[PDB]
RNA sequence: GAUGAAGCGUGCCGAAAGGCACGUGGAA
RNA sequence: AACUCCGUGGAAGCCGUAAUGGCAGGAAGCGGA
RNA sequence: UAGACGGUGGGAGAGGGUGGUGGAAUUCCCGGAGUAGCGGUGAAAUGCGCAGAUACCGGGAGGAACGCCGAUGGCGAAGGCAGCCACCUGGUCCACCCGUG
């Protein structure tokens, strides 16, 4: 079949964007574009609520990671500008 | 005709940040041009007036390809607490990438 | 802000002086380059300390609601 | 000589928003 | 001396002030007008 | 991996924000033609009209709303949201069961 060596060959070329904590980064991309949307459109309160909840979820993932590792919640707490 | 493209730019230069030759900054770029070492010049959209015309002449005199983007930060991270910004980049180096090929 | 006025002049007068002047003194994004280094040089006169670009703008804001409509039309 | 506004800094807090303290600054 | 400027140099957090501030559109340093 | 989240692919919508724009109607103004009333009510009167109103045709200006479709319908967390166009943007459903665990 298709063996692990030749698989990682393919991974290294394209380094691998196929999926996953991804979760955090994807939501950063959501947040960023939503923030820019709401830089205009200051009157869109409803989607602004969705921003608040995006930012919240991001933090909870970061805190999750930080906790369930002492290494990743380092970066996460900082990049979220979360905590204090 | 596609779904977002969009920003295959962003992820394209995203790699360069870890992969590697290349030089950032106006002066160093203008230098690369005059030295004729640069291969390509990427300019940010906003980029100051006459500040862009400079890079343009010397890009012309040096026969350097100019790919109009630009520049910025890993926006998502530095956004939060993070960019530095870049108004131009000079491909004296792309490595495991290919932005040089059919794209400007 | 309006604190220089002490207990004089009343609420509206100084609330608006502070409002106008806060906006007034905010970082403003230069039209030529894109840097946030535009400062009022005289009401309606604006300049970027970065590249020196001297612009005509509103009296207390570099851009007015009407000057924006122009760009479109 | 006194009081000490905006602005700015540092620290802490918050996902952000901002908030608090201390300092700086000196307005009228 | 300060200010301005030239060369060099190549900082992606560092330089600087009483304070504001400065920087890859190149900071400090070194050398000059 | 049975919750949750993500991926790829299908979808509906008066969800929100900015700019634009279409036609109907009202008011006013201009021109034309045209007289003695118009309006309004249970009846009336005030009112407007011979400096020519009302009814009619054409031209213009301006503001506000968006007929039919329209539902017993749809969207949103609620308040609430309906002419058309583009841009920016939120939520949400379904299929595959692919990823995190």
């Amino acid at each position: 079949s298709v063996t692990g060596s030749k698989i990682l060959r393919i991974l290294k070329a394209h380094g691998l964007a196929p999926e996953i904590p991804e979760d955090l980064y994807f939501l950063i991309k959501k947040a960023v574009a939503i923030r820019k949307h709401l830089e205009r459109n200051r009157k869109d309160k409803d989607s602004k609520f969705r921003l608040i909840l995006v930012e919240s979820r991001i933090h909870r993932l970061a805190r999750y990671y930080k906790r369930t590792k002492k290494l990743p919640p380092t970066w996460k707490y900082e990049s979220t500008t979360a905590s204090t | 005709k596609a779904k977002k493209s969009g920003e295959n730019i962003n992820n394209k230069l995203q790699l360069v940040m870890k992969s590697g030759k290349y030089t950032l900054g106006y002066k160093t770029v203008l230098k690369t041009l005059r030295s004729s070492k640069g291969k390509l010049i990427i300019l940010a959209n906003n980029c100051p007036p006459l500040r862009k015309s400079e890079i343009e002449y010397y890009a012309m005199l040096a026969k350097i390809s100019v790919h109009h983007f630009h520049g910025n930060n890993v926006d998502l991270g530095t956004a939060c607490g993070k960019y530095y910004r870049v108004c131009c980049l000079s491909i004296l180096d792309p490595g495991d990438s290919d932005i040089i090929s059919t794209t400007t | 802000i309006v604190g220089k006025y002490g207990t004089r002049y009343g609420a509206s007068l100084r609330k608006q002086i502070k409002k106008m002047e806060v906006s007034q003194h905010s970082k403003y994004f230069c039209e030529f380059c894109g840097k946030f280094a535009v400062k009022r040089k005289a009401v309606g006169i604006w300049g970027c300390k970065d590249c020196g670009k001297v612009k005509a703008g509103g009296a207390y804001t570099m851009n007015t609601a009407s000057a924006v409509t122009v760009r479109s039309t």
